[PDB]
């Protein structure tokens, strides 16, 4: 299912990117709800945790798609899956950077990146 | 390694020279630092007169010329190198485009209607349409773009934000109009109002002789916040509170501005205007780092030219002495060639040609890597690559 | 291209600054009045001022100082132009060969920098060793005066204090030392530094920083006998010689801030102060055996609005005034019966500041006379400039004239005006106070109080004075019959301004009608904001209600009703209609053309200027040519691209014309003073009345070639290039003048020397000598 895998990974990543940028913003107005020092602040924090949770869920499913990719796996698929792990480690790194404001969401970013670095060295040792 | 001494792969061709290598290498080694805290051209001049040489004097000035030229490369022409002036410009560009993207994105969904339409006056496609310039990423650095954004920003505020502070700012215009018609100046009677951000005077310390910056007329800064903002601006052009260590804590309250808004005003509208105030301060911070890039640029060039002028000025005495007494060919060659190198801003090619021309000039083993490496061991007890890395100083290669 | 022609009619008549000294000769004393863009030299005599020469200089004389370098029998001048065109001058006349040679010249402009709000400060040290100059915050440009300095050398000195209110040079000390009232965030102080030419930097100064009053604004350098400096404030005057802090708090000083100062005796024992209330105080420095014993203040009298004061022989104090006509007051050692030592002797005429005018042909129904609203505060008046050099009949109003408009059928001039009133009792009785009849508005909808001064066409007395409501600002006035009703009406655009409120948000439009013998309002219409201006657009009153340029229609029931709207402005200050075209020249939005379409009943934005400027006055020249002017003393013509590939090009006016007038245009009215293409008179703040006359392309190419050849021959004082003076100067851009012709240079041809005339005409043979003498006579008769 060699090239259908490249299709699903790229398009799912597009969805992740869209959901993540949408997410960044919902935070930014939460963070503009800062310097409030109320209902908006609470309902946005409420919408805050919603979006973050759903993004984490989708990335965890993509992390499962990554393990599917690795158990199924030549150089052009090695480089292509490298792109997936690379921007996946990038997007959740950014998520952590935001989660560090932390009104949970960050450790979920952690455990996902823990699977990421596990998969990364696991592939690097054989691809070398 | 062998290049750990002053004479590196492209390094200066003794105890003071090792400190110069420690200066140039610390630039890259440090995980991150403020480019403005790094020495400027004035301090480069300061060190240049303090160099230590040990046994011609013309060769010593010619070696200090390589110091300054390699220094300039790392400080300015080193795009994407550790803590460089252009690197700040490009990173800011990305923050700017993205901020206006956020403003265009405003109104995508519940994330934050005609009131929104007045807010999208900031969008680059609108501002380019009014000046008539084609929509272009580079256009933000044009002076006219900054001028046009001001009129739109204060068009926004007078339509949606009618508060007390902004109230005073609008009254000011009515009174100013009357006072200009009779050929007079606005008096100091009404100083009861808190100081407006524009009235503040700040001065960049990297290039102190740049003159007082014309603070952008960003609004809604509280008197206390106005101090912190102006404080950071004077120190490191906001580098500290936007990149580097602990940037996340400042990021909690905004990239170019503190998160701030007036009370009793719809927050949905407030965030919109706040994006405009941020983009307005972004455009300022771009044009300023551009100016400090240019004032290091000009200064570096001038210094190099002055130095090389002294080089041919002194080595000609060595030519007459050797005549009274191949090496004569090499010396006159670089004399004429250094003059040919006008270092016209190309600029990297001339600089690299310079050091290559100095490399072609013969030097005693006392000045070559042999002794340099030996001296390194005791203490312990090229231009081609530069030419490739050096990118065009023109803005819209940096913006790309 | 747009072909126009700008020619002055009345040369500028406001005084920017004057300094006395020995210029024409070593014995005789000279007084050097410097009207803007032209200095005047005079030889003081007991009979009065005697003019000797009037030089016209291509630049605004901002800083003017008279100094005598060591070894000079003469004194040398130091003119610093507003465009930074410094040049040292010198008198040289040899048997009627009156000529001012330029000993030194050269621009001293700083390429980069932020201009100070206080303005350019130029100071000479007493020992004539340096030229102190302040041009930008944080900097102090210094020009040495070494005998060998044909090209002025400039070296900026970095300066630590950011905001300097005033700089001066201390007398006595061998080290040239500045004393400056800088502005720290907590409060303003006074420090001193020693300026060293050799080391190119400041040094530790004679004394230190002594907190002065929060309003300190002048430094006075007391001469060697006493030394030190007096830092005048608003309420407390003070002295800082040797840390001998001597201060006083006179009550009379508190009434108004001091503006200008002057040295009566070389001993420095007497200084004459002046303020804009129009008073001449004196800080008598009673000496002390010499240190200072005490400082005291006594009011001598009342002169016009002081700008620059100079003491001359026999106690004759010259009062250079800017907001009013200048005076030559004389001090009496004995008190007069009234209680004022001063006595007016002569009164020179200042037409500035002109705020609004109109060309009214009354005497002969031809060759009209300009009734201009000149002056402000106590000096406000109506000057009736009329061709005939130009005759000026002055009718004082004793109060600032704002707007003027003429109702022909009723034989009267409506003039809105305002008089400052103490928080209410009037300060100085005015023409409004002494009116034949008066009334207050019955509308149920220091503090200035606006009112309308209707004036008869013959005796120019104030027939009526309809005072408006409390806290009322009248901004605009037009006389026009509205629509169907045949009777013309006076419509005043009023606006509420409450001291507690900041923005003017409530306004009102009142329509009046001058019945024979009594004025009476016809109707009223509240509006949401200040009506900055209005014009009668085709039987309808277009009103500028803040940014909303509404157009109001008049009903048979005598009541204004709105019909259309527009909101693309910030403040619609300047409205000038020409046919259907509506020119809404805003503040920062420059020119924005509008048009009303009857089939749609709405406004449409045909075009909009593309430059972020700050407009001052605007006018529709022709349907295809649109003129205006801004704060930057520049006149520009915009043209509508009638046909274009895209609507974007049709919607963007091209700026075909650029030109540095050097004044602040304040009004644009049509018509010409000559009896019996086009003529747009404009009145500037400095009292210039100019003329804009359109030209054919054939003469434009002839006159432009003429301009170039005349530039080569007629050398300028200070060696300023003419093209550099006329360049479009604006903080962002400096483009060469194009589309205009300076008429003053073209009119120089009349009395340039005959052989020099052959010089210029020898090349140009458009198809010679007298042929060009005739055409310049064709041009000189238009004004
Ligand atoms: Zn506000």
């Amino acid at each position: 299912e060699i090239e259908t895998r490249i299709l699903d990974l790229q398009t799912a990543v597009e969805a992740l990117v869209r959901s993540i940028r949408q997410l960044k913003d919902v935070q930014d107005v939460f963070s503009f709800r800062y310097t409030v020092l109320r209902q908006l602040v609470q309902t946005t924090a409420n919408e805050l945790d919603r979006m973050r949770k759903e993004v984490l869920d989708i990335s965890k499913a993509l992390v499962g798609r990554l393990t599917t990719l690795v158990d199924l796996l030549l150089e052009q698929w090695l480089t292509a899956g490298a792109k997936v792990l690379f921007h996946l480690r990038q997007l959740l790194k950014q998520l952590k950077d935001m989660s560090l404001m932390l009104r949970m969401f960050g450790q979920g970013v952690d455990l996902q990146n823990a699977q990421v670095t596990e998969l990364l060295q696991r592939l690097l040792q054989r691809s070398f | 390694a062998r290049f750990a001494t002053a004479n590196g792969a492209y390094g200066i061709r003794p105890a003071w020279d090792s400190a110069i290598w420690g200066l140039l290498r610390e630039v890259e080694a440090v995980p991150y630092s403020n480019p403005f805290t790094f020495p400027t051209c004035e301090r480069l001049e300061g060190i240049l007169n303090r160099l230590e040489y040990r046994p011609t004097d013309a060769c010593r000035t010619l070696c200090r010329a390589t110091v300054a030229v390699q220094y300039a490369i790392s400080i300015l022409y080193g795009y994407d190198r550790s803590a460089s002036v252009p690197r700040y410009l490009r990173r800011l560009i990305d923050e700017y485009i993205d901020l206006q993207d956020r403003i265009r994105r405003l109104g995508i969904v519940p994330v934050l209607g005609k009131d929104m339409n007045i807010v999208q006056n900031v969008l680059p496609e609108r501002v380019c349409a009014q000046i008539g310039i084609p929509f272009t990423y580079e256009a933000c650095l044009l002076d006219e773009y900054y001028d046009c954004i001001e009129s739109n920003i204060e068009q926004m505020y007078d339509l949606l934000c009618m508060c007390k502070e902004c109230g005073m700012r609008r009254m000011e215009r009515f009174e100013r109009v009357r006072y200009n018609t009779i050929g007079e100046r606005y008096p100091k009677k009404k100083r009861d109002r808190e100081r407006f951000f524009e009235e503040n005077y700040v001065i960049i310390h990297s290039h102190p002789d740049l003159g007082v910056l014309k603070l952008p007329k960003i609004r809604h800064l509280n008197p206390l916040q106005q101090l912190m903002m102006c404080r950071y601006l004077s120190k490191d052009l906001l580098y500290d509170t936007q990149f580097g260590p602990s940037n996340a804590f400042s990021r909690a309250q905004g990239v170019p501005l503190p998160f701030s808004a007036v009370q009793e005003t719809d927050m949905n509208i407030a965030y919109a205007l706040y994006l405009a105030s941020n983009s307005y301060f972004m455009c300022f911070l771009l044009r300023c780092v551009r100016d400090v890039l240019r004032h290091e640029e000009e200064a570096f060039r001038k210094l190099i030219l002055r130095l090389v002028n002294e080089a041919v000025e002194i080595i000609r005495d060595d030519v007459n002495s050797r005549v009274w007494a191949s090496a004569e060919e090499r010396d006159l060659a670089i004399a004429r060639s250094l003059e040919e190198l006008t270092f016209s801003n190309g600029f990297c090619r001339d600089a690299a040609r310079f050091l290559d021309l100095i490399d072609a000039f013969h030097f005693p083993k006392a000045l070559r890597e042999h002794r340099a490496r030996e001296d390194l061991l005791l203490h312990t007890f090229d231009g081609a690559v530069v030419r490739t890395g050096g990118v065009n100083l023109t803005d819209n290669e940096i913006v790309r | 291209m747009s072909y126009n022609y700008v020619v002055t009619a009345q040369k500028p008549t406001a005084v920017n600054g004057c300094v006395t000294g020995h210029f024409t000769s070593a014995e005789d004393l000279n007084l050097l009045i410097a009207k803007n863009t032209r200095l005047e030299i005079y030889v003081v005599t007991a009979e009065g001022l005697r003019p000797v020469k009037e030089v016209g200089m291509y630049g605004k004389i901002a800083v003017m100082e008279l100094f005598r370098p060591k070894g000079e029998s003469k004194d040398l001048l130091f003119i610093l132009t507003a465009k930074y065109n410094a040049c040292i001058l010198e008198y040289k006349q040899s048997g009627e060969s009156i000529d001012i040679i330029t000993r030194a010249h050269g621009n001293v402009q700083d390429r980069i920098g932020r201009p100070s709000e206080t303005g350019i400060i130029g100071i000479i040290d007493p020992e004539c060793r340096m030229i102190g100059l302040r041009l930008y915050d944080g900097l102090f440009k210094v020009i040495p005066l070494d005998r060998d300095n044909k090209e002025l050398k400039a070296f900026n000195i970095r300066l630590e204090e950011l905001h300097v209110i005033d700089v001066k040079f201390l007398y006595g000390c061998q080290a040239p030392t500045i004393c400056f009232v800088y502005q720290d965030p907590q409060g303003r102080h006074v420090k001193t530094y020693e300026v060293s030419l050799r080391e190119k930097e400041f040094n530790k100064g004679p004394w230190k920083q002594e907190n002065v009053e929060a309003e300190a604004s002048m430094v006075i350098a007391v001469p060697e006998p006493f030394g030190g400096a007096i830092i005048i404030g608003q309420e407390s005057i003070t002295y800082h010689n040797g840390d001998k802090y001597l201060a006083i708090a006179p009550p009379i000083i508190k009434q108004s801030t001091i503006v200008c100062h002057n040295r009566v005796d070389p001993n420095g024992s007497r200084y004459l102060l002046g303020d804009m209330e129009g008073r001449l105080f004196m800080l008598l420095l009673e000496k002390e055996e010499v240190t200072l014993k005490d400082l005291r203040v006594e009011l001598l009298g009342e002169t016009s609005i002081a700008e620059c004061l100079t003491y001359l022989d026999n106690g004759v104090v010259f009062v250079g005034s800017r907001l009013g006509d200048s005076q030559l007051v004389k001090l009496n050692v004995d008190s007069n019966e009234q209680g004022s030592y001063v006595v007016a002797m002569e009164t020179f005429t200042n037409l500035g500041p002109i705020v609004d005018m109109c060309v009214v042909d009354l005497e002969r129904q031809g060759q009209g006379q300009l009734v201009t609203c000149s002056g402000a505060f106590k000096e406000g008046s109506l000057r009736i400039i009329r061709n005939g050099k130009l005759h000026i009949r002055t009718v004082p109003l004793y109060e600032s004239p704002r707007k003027i408009c003429y109702q022909e059928v009723s034989q009267c001039f409506g003039v809105l005006s305002s008089r400052i009133e103490v928080q209410t009792t009037a300060l100085r009785p005015s023409a409004s106070t002494q009116a034949l009849s008066s009334s207050v508005s019955s509308s149920k909808l220091e503090v200035e109080v606006h009112n309308l001064l209707i004036i008869d066409q013959h005796t120019f007395e104030v027939l009526h004075a309809h005072q408006f409501l409390q806290n009322e600002y009248a901004l605009s006035l037009v006389s026009c019959k509205l629509g169907k009703d045949p009777n013309t009406y006076f419509i005043v655009g009023t606006a509420m301004v409450y001291p507690e409120e900041a923005e003017p948000k409530q306004g009102r439009i009142v329509v009046f009608q001058y019945s024979d013998g009594k004025l009476q309002t016809v109707a009223e219409k509240e509006v949401k904001g200040a009506v900055y201006s209005m014009v009668e657009f085709n039987g309808k009153l277009l009103a500028s209600i803040n940014s909303t340029v509404r157009l109001y229609e008049w009903t048979t029931e005598k009541e204004l009703r709105t019909e259309c709207n527009h909101y693309n402005n910030i403040m619609a200050l300047y409205l000038k209609t020409k046919g259907d075209f509506i020119l809404v020249g805003d503040l920062m939005r420059s020119v924005l053309l509008l048009a009303y379409k009857p089939m749609e009943g709405n406004f449409e934005e045909i075009a909009r200027d593309f430059n972020p400027n700050w407009m001052s006055a605007v006018e529709i020249l022709d349907d295809d040519n649109f003129l205006g002017a801004e704060n930057a003393f520049n006149l520009f013509v915009c043209q509508k691209d009638s046909a274009a590939t895209t609507d974007e090009e049709r919607q963007h006016l091209q700026e075909v014309g650029l030109f540095h007038l050097g004044e602040f245009v304040n009004v644009f009215c049509h018509g010409s003073l000559v009896m019996q293409q086009g003529s747009v008179l404009f009145g500037t703040v400095n009292g210039m009345i100019g003329l804009v006359t359109s030209l054919s392309e054939s003469w434009y190419n002839l006159l432009l070639d003429m301009q170039n050849r005349l530039n080569k021959v007629i050398k300028s004082v200070g060696k300023i290039e003419h093209s550099f003076w006329r360049s479009f100067h604006t903080e962002r851009k400096t483009e060469p003048a194009t589309g205009f012709i300076d008429g003053d240079l073209i009119e120089s041809f009349l009395d340039i020397s005959r052989p020099k005339m052959q010089e210029v005409v020898a090349n140009l043979q458009y198809d010679t000598a007298d042929d060009l003498i005739k055409v310049v006579e064709e041009l000189t008769r238009i004004h």
